[PDB]
RNA sequence: GCCAGCAUCAGUUUUGGUGGCAGGAUAAAUCCAUAGGAAUGUAGCUUGCCUCGGUAAGUAUUAUAGCCUGUG
RNA sequence: AGAACUGGCGAUGCGGGAUGAACCGAACGUAGAGUUAAGGUGCCGGAAUACACGCUCAUCAGACACCACAAAAGGUGUUAGUUCAUCUAGACAGCCGGACGGUGGCCAUGGAAGUCGGAAUCCGCUAAGGAGUGUGUAACAACUCACCGGCCGAAUGAACUA
RNA sequence: GCAGUCAAGCGUUCAUAGCGACAUUGCUUUUUGAUUCUUCGAUCGGCUCUUCCUAUCAUACCGAAGCAGAAUUCGGUAA
RNA sequence: GCUCCACACAAAUAGAUGGAUACGAAUAAGGCGUCCUUGUGGCGUCGCUGAACCAUAGCAGGCUAGCAACGGUGCACUUGGCGGAAAGGCCUUGGGUGCUUGCUGGCGAAUUGCAAUGUCAUUUGCGUGGGGAUAAAUCAUUUGUAUACGACUUAGA
């Protein structure tokens, strides 16, 4: 145990294949895949599978997800939708925490008050044995 | 959202604190700041006590007593960077500055209590890194203020007897997540999680 | 132990003097007034060599 | 700007040279190969300027043409393609470092032989051993450094404790206008590769105990239109 | 103009170990260990392989890039020390008054001792910094070697000696009394 | 506001003796057409002896990119009336459109030289088919292969004033 | 008599949702087909570094990735 | 300083400029609802700690300017441009080596040899090497640059503008 | 100050008009420290006591000087 | 005149109306879990805001009959320990005492009339009889370590 042990720090990187989730915008909450690099602060991205039209936007109207697929340099949109396909994002998207958690809470969002009054029923069924485990 | 706010001031900006904290007050929310003492501001030290010391040699000159009163303390300086934003010679603004409560660090009862922050106040967020700041009570040991020798060894036995707490509280929490891992798959937490919890 | 420091308010009398000597000074630069050279076809432009060529 | 190192300027009247040198070793060259017979490489990476003024007014009727390397090589040829003549760049490669690469008409063997008989007195040139060893005296230092009686030399100038001191790492003291020292320092051994700083100690007590023999490597014919290599020195 | 990264090497011999968690380095090797904080400087770490280390910067101006070559120019010096040491000889001279030199072991301290530096009743007193070794070297007159691994407690310590001694309200031209760095380089 | 590619033709009003005169065209950014014509007609009468009353304007229209998600690389002349004799400026800027193009260059020359829309000129702007005629170094920043950069401070807006998280900026 | 709530109307006003249309290069694009072209050179191939298969420079214009231009 | 119009205050409240006879807007009956002007939207203070692109760190920055005053410039702080040059027949920076010969050129002086001074300032051999850029010596010496070459392997320098 | 010289730049879309930073000449009286020194029309100064500025006379710390030491001269921080 | 309780009436008001729900440190880095060589370790995982977590059904929340489990929670006692920065709170033992919507049943609500916040969270004061215990300072006088007068400083059953 003599060998360097320098840290790594991984870092969602701004590469072509890097796909990326719209926050703000006509989307809102749409993903896309990044296919070229114009600056610093500006790429272009491509979503067909969930409708959102190729276009120029600033990297603060999106955040990256540490999800990437092969995809080359300036590819047209029908190249990107079959590498989509290929790669199946959608489903690593659908596994992934993070979208679990938006759907959870649009879910929350779309509950009825009868809906709620079931919930809250549900979870003293729960606490009940929980309480009892402990 | 609340009827009483704790506030840790550790890597906040004196400034933008002072500013959110009197609009809030005067919209009638009860807040109380501690560790002042580890309080920010932007610029290097030397700017910042010089700033302090042209501060300083400013006093009525026939009689001393009634002057500008200045006071050492990181939590007066706070106070002081606040009422020079509330219309304190008002009964409204009276009435705002006693919703507050500044200490140098965390005293009873807000120890046992929960703390927050401002995130459009933080040094980190608000701050271009690359960029010298300035400490509190640094500044305020620099101009005269005989108690941060003090204020440093009780938090250090407020930060042990907090670590005791989270060390139980943390070892009760995995007993609960695995009974509560255990208990699911059921038809009760399926159907909870279809309805969304 | 640090000095003094100069005020940057304005006290009108001095904006008000500011206005009337740059009103002055313009006459008198007006009265004083009473008494091209194409830069090119500048470098780094990488397709300079299209434009000698629209001329016959 | 700003934020910049200012180019130290000084006013002399001397000038670079640029390309118009260049070019014209180019032609005199290649206006030399049509000339003359035969063509040699000579490696002459440390020399000094009578030594080659000697070799030079040996003859003054072959020629002898010094420069940049890649300057004779593109002048000779690198590529079999690109050539003056033909197997010229079979000769071209060999240039090493500092060649002089000279013309004549004469014989194979006389140069042969005088390139070989010929050899010089020099100094030791770091990286490449001496064939001596210097323990100076512990007393006083001499212009010579221990090479002849004291009784002739001179103690050196006062001016050169600063040099010895802090250049040569030499353990120095002054006592009056004579330098001076407690004990015998040794500088070099024989067979000891030698270091920049203990050849300037002995190029500053003017010793010259190293032999220069230039090497020659090729040699080019220009009817036959071959190469032919010897390493001689 | 913002470069979009910046890139410098650090070359690790073999018998060297390096370890680097946030910004702070551990440099082991034969000679001893070195520690250094650098959470000032805000670059980027990244290994290779077991003999190069990258340091990166990401957006940055002259001043980060300066800041990215001076890191790299410390950490070549830590593994310098480590593996070779510092060793800084240095002469005391004196044309009437002989200068003593001794050392001194106060509360357990190691205090430098100059005594009768151009004829004083004061003694003057260095402390000596951790990771600094004092001898007299011995066949050589009036000569005192420092040596560690810390290039920087060695050189602050003989720039301390030769500021201490420092001449007061005469021409220097004449009097040249005093203790001077006459050497610097490795073990 | 949000520039537009405009093209402009002229036809200097008829006479006895001149019928169908020569119809210059011209291209111009601008926001609508009503700039866009009085910046024809600026440009005119310094090129020719044209005016507003003697003169008419033909045909107004709009030039839309050919290719507007293809990213680019323009080459871009500029000149200034100022302070001197006018004097050139070559700039690049790697945009989708001229029109991207030409808004950030008006932002950045006002950022950089306190230079305004009424002061400055544009000449040419032009698209760059081949690489390796690229010249300006912070556009070769982003040609080269395989390109990827992170973003290590990430600061997230907050909707609320407070926030119980101590938050993290990482990536 | 006093203070108010609601429904349907009128005048003035503010703020949302949605539908049908006309134009412009009868938008440009995307997309489909087709002819060429090239590199920030894909596959394949050649010679080597050679840590077990990763590699550097040479080839090759779509091949087991694609892109650009024109025309329709 | 004199004349010639025009506008306003004097007689005039209102909003803004922190405050103000002559600045910006706008002129007045008593009330209500809506929309604005000029000026503004971190807190005082009603209104975005809004969006976007850049630049800037000031040991008392700045927060309307006015080649209106200090004023004409200075600065190894920073950014973006223009022009001219060098470069794989290898640029810039570093190290290393060469840096010669007539010749210790002529006057001068106690002495002066490239370097206290005056005036010539040439040729030779060269890859290049000044009758010599500075340190130095009583004088020589030695070192140095100017200039050339070797190693290194791709960009660099100067003058200007904003 | 007056009158000039020169020239880094500026320069009616001027090469041979004009402007012009930094330098610099003349006039002021003289060359051998002998200059006898030599005044020529203004429409305030003095007590007690406090504070402030620095543009520092002294004290404190430093830098440069042919600064041997001693003393002194110039300058930096400093009220 | 003061004093504990078996409380008729008064009192909640810079502004209650489910809960102020407790690690530290860093941010060009961290949290959680797990394994082992115990480290500046390996592996896995999380963030992308609290849009969370916990509570949350019953007349402003009643009167009752059960099923399953020994869990949950309130009230007053009770054990033991911790806590001094302004501790005035935190945790814990046991036994009582009720409730439990974890699950299934049975009765009542009505007319506040189509809304009116529609009122829900200490005691001083007098019934209360708990119902017994028994200090000082100031003036006046005096002292002079003090003093314009006040004050100060001392003494006197």
């Amino acid at each position: 145990s003599t060998d360097s042990i320098v840290k790594a720090s991984n870092w969602r990187l701004v590469e072509v294949g890097r796909v990326v989730l719209i926050k703000k915008g006509q989307s809102a909450g749409k993903l896309a895949a990044i296919v070229e690099i114009i600056d610093q602060k500006k790429v272009l991205i491509d979503g067909p599978k969930a409708g959102v039209p190729r276009q120029a936007i600033n990297l603060g109207q999106v955040v990256l997800t540490p999800l990437t697929f092969a995809l080359p340099r300036g590819a047209r949109t029908a190249t990107v939708s079959k590498k989509w396909a290929a790669a199946a994002v959608c489903e690593k998207w659908a596994a992934s925490s993070w979208a679990k958690k938006i759907a959870q809470r649009e879910r929350r969002a779309a509950l009825t008050d009868f809906e709620r009054f079931q919930v809250m029923v549900l979870r003293k069924q729960k606490r009940y044995t929980v309480k009892k485990a402990l | 959202v609340e009827p009483v706010v704790v506030i840790d001031g550790k890597g906040h900006l004196v400034g933008r604190l002072a500013s959110v904290v009197a609009k809030q007050l005067l919209n009638g929310q009860k807040i109380v700041v501690v560790r002042a003492e580890e309080l920010n501001i932007s610029g290097e030290f030397f700017r910042n006590k010089l700033k302090y010391h042209d501060f300083l040699r400013k006093a009525t000159a026939f009689n001393k007593t009634r002057g500008p009163f200045h006071f050492r303390a990181p939590s007066r300086i706070f106070y002081k960077a606040l009422r020079g934003m509330v219309s304190h010679k008002t009964a409204r603004g009276k009435a705002a500055l006693e919703r507050l409560k500044v200490f140098e660090g965390i005293p009873p009862p807000y120890d046992k209590k929960k703390r927050v922050v401002v995130p459009q106040a933080l040094r980190v967020l608000r701050l271009k890194p690359g960029r010298k700041y300035t400490t509190l009570g640094k500044l305020s040991t620099s101009v005269g203020w005989k108690y941060e020798d003090v204020v440093a060894k009780l938090e250090a036995k407020r930060k042990v007897s907090s670590a005791e707490y989270y060390a139980k509280k943390r070892a009760f929490t995995k007993k609960v997540a695995s009974a509560n891992a255990t208990a699911a798959e059921s038809d009760v937490a399926k159907q909870l999680a279809a309805l969304g919890y | 132990r640090v000095r003094k420091r100069q005020s940057r308010r304005t006290s009108t009398k001095l904006k008000e003097g500011i206005k009337k000597k740059a009103s002055a000074h313009r006459k008198k630069e007006k009265k004083m007034a009473k008494k091209k050279k194409d830069p090119g076809i500048p470098s780094n432009f990488p397709y300079k060599a299209k434009i000698l060529e629209e001329i016959e | 700007p700003r934020s910049k190192r200012s180019k130290l300027v000084t006013l002399a009247q001397t000038d670079k040279k640029g390309r118009e040198n260049k070019e014209r070793i180019f032609d005199e060259v290649r206006e030399a190969l049509d000339t003359y017979r035969y063509v040699w490489v000579l490696h002459l990476d440390d020399v000094r300027t009578p030594v080659l003024q000697e070799i030079r007014t040996s003859w003054a009727g072959s020629k002898l043409i010094m420069g940049k390397r890649k300057v004779l090589q593109k002048a000779l040829g690198e590529k079999r393609e690109e050539e003056y003549k033909e197997n010229l760049y079979q000769l071209s490669k060999l240039c090493s470092g500092v060649t002089g690469l000279l013309f004549t008409d004469e014989d194979v063997n006389t140069v042969k032989e005088y390139f070989k008989s010929y050899v010089r007195s020099d100094y030791s040139r770091p990286n490449t051993k001496a064939p001596l060893t210097f323990t100076i005296p512990e007393g006083i230092v001499y212009s010579r450094g221990g090479q002849i009686p004291a009784e002739e030399d001179v103690p050196m100038i006062h001016s050169l404790e600063p040099t010895m001191r802090n250049k040569f790492e030499i353990p120095t003291k002054i006592k009056a206008g004579k330098i001076t020292i407690d004990s015998p320092y040794l500088v070099c051994t024989e067979g000891e590769k030698l270091d920049v700083r203990q050849a300037l100690i002995l190029k500053q007590f003017g010793i010259a105990a190293s032999e220069f023999k230039v090497k020659v490597s090729a040699y080019y014919d220009n009817d036959s239109s071959t190469v032919e290599s010897t390493n001689i020195n | 103009m913002k470069y979009i990264q910046t890139e410098q090497q650090i070359e690790v011999p073999e018998g060297v170990t390096v370890s680097i968690k946030s910004r702070i380095v551990k440099v082991v090797g034969p000679r001893g260990t070195l520690t250094k904080n650098l959470k000032h400087i805000d670059v980027t770490f990244t290994k290779v392989n077991n003999q190069l280390i990258k340091v990166a910067v990401h957006n940055g101006g002259r001043k980060h890039v300066a800041a990215l070559r001076t890191v790299k120019s410390l950490v070549d010096n830590m593994i310098t020390g480590v593996t070779k040491g510092y060793k800084y000889k240095m002469r005391y001279v004196y044309a009437h008054f002989p200068i003593n030199v001794n050392i001194v072991e106060k509360d357990g301290a190691k205090f430098i001792e100059v005594r009768n530096f151009l004829g004083d009743k004061k003694i003057r007193n260095v402390p000596v910094r951790d990771g600094v070794t004092i001898e007299f070297s011995t066949n050589v007159k009036d000569e005192i070697v420092l040596s560690g691994n810390s290039v920087e407690d060695v050189s602050q310590n003989a720039a301390d000696l030769q500021q201490i001694c420092r001449v007061r309200n005469k021409d220097i031209r004449k009097f040249l009394d005093g203790i001077y760095v006459s050497h610097k380089g490795f073990i | 506001a949000h520039f537009k590619e405009y093209q402009v033709i002229g036809r200097r009003l008829p006479t006895e003796s001149v019928p169908e005169p020569k119809l210059f065209r011209m291209r111009i950014f601008a926001s609508n057409e009503v700039i866009a014509k009085s910046r024809y007609w600026y440009f005119l009468q310094k090129l020719h002896k044209v005016k507003k009353a003697s003169g008419e304007i033909v045909s107004i229209n709009q030039i839309n990119e050919a290719h507007p998600t293809k990213v680019k690389n323009f080459g871009v002349w500029v000149r200034y009336d100022s302070r001197s004799g006018t004097h050139n400026m070559y700039k690049e800027i790697r945009d989708v459109s001229r029109v991207a193009a030409v808004e950030t260059l008006y932002q950045d020359m006002a950022a950089r030289h306190r230079a305004r829309f009424r002061s400055i000129h544009i000449l040419k702007v032009a698209e760059i088919e081949k690489t390796a005629d690229v010249k300006r170094q912070y556009v070769k920043q982003f040609l080269t292969k395989d390109l990827k950069f992170p973003l290590p401070h990430r600061v997230q807006k907050s909707t609320k004033t407070f926030s119980y998280k101590r938050p993290s900026t990482f990536y």
